[PDB]
């Protein structure tokens, strides 16, 4: 949404109620890939004993972690995107 | 000899008769409940022997959680988010006929 | 009993009958024979095998270290 109302960012979508398409293309990628994620390798819970003799603590295994850098990864190459755009005005 | 207590276990005299033994304290990862024990139990997968090896006692489960110095904390941040979101909500909301917004 | 293990007690038999039981960790032996798992010294700790004591290691931020 904060691109959207960026000065040099609508322009160059319109002639290829816009505003809204393209808040739901980037959040429709985002969608889909945790989508994908859920269906291969769902995060779980987990039982740590082998780290201490006396307690146990509950984690969250997260699956792999190329899934939860994808999701900052993506995050971030939108944030540099408006950021580019923004500083350049 | 002089029995065993809870929590020991019997060891061998070389060149003597069994009647005659020592008696040496359990390890610390097993336990024992008995007098004149030749060995010492292990305790079960989730519990974990106590100071002096007479019994196994439940372990302690250590996790992040809402009554926790470092949980209330983080909470309340939260929640402020919150409040300060929809105060500005409120704000463009009932100001929505002003030229700025 | 093999050089890892130490002796055991049967209940109602005689002493020349016996079990063999691993050494703890910490704890080590080395004969054909052992009546007890001898104590390691102090700063060495028992290998996997408990065949022998070997030193401990320290631990800090050297300076040849990679990092
Ligand atoms: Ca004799
Ligand atoms: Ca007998």
């Amino acid at each position: 949404c904060i691109l959207v109302k960026t000065n040099r960012v609508l322009l160059v979508f319109e002639a290829k109620n816009l505003q809204f398409l393209l808040v739901f293309l980037c959040t429709f990628m985002q969608i889909v890939i945790c989508v994908i994620w859920l269906y291969t390798a769902p995060p779980s819970s987990y039982r740590n004993q082998e780290l201490e003799d006396e307690i146990i603590f509950i984690t969250c295994h997260e699956g792999s972690l190329m899934a939860l850098g994808f999701l900052i990864g993506y995050t971030c190459l939108l944030a540099a995107i408006c950021f580019f755009f923004a500083f350049k005005s | 000899s002089r029995d065993c207590l809870a929590g020991t276990r019997k060891g061998i005299i070389e060149g003597e008769p069994t009647c005659c033994f020592e008696c040496v304290e359990c390890p610390d990862g097993e336990y024992s409940d008995e007098t004149d024990a030749s060995a010492c139990n292990k305790c079960p997968d989730d519990f974990w022997s106590n100071e002096n090896h007479t019994s196994c006692i439940a372990k302690e489960i250590e996790f992040l959680s809402w009554t926790e110095p470092f949980g209330i904390a983080l909470t309340l941040f939260a929640v402020l988010g919150i409040f300060l979101t929809a105060f500005v909500l409120g704000v463009f909301i009932k100001f929505r006929n002003t030229p700025i917004v | 009993c093999l050089a890892g293990t130490r002796k055991g007690i049967i209940e109602g038999e005689p002493t020349c009958c016996f079990e063999c039981v691993e050494c703890p960790d910490g704890e080590y032996s080395d004969e054909t024979d052992a009546s007890a798992c001898n104590k390691c010294p102090d700063d060495f700790w028992s290998n996997e095998n408990h065949t022998s004591c070997i030193a401990k290691e320290i631990e800090f931020l050297s300076w040849t270290e990679p990092f």
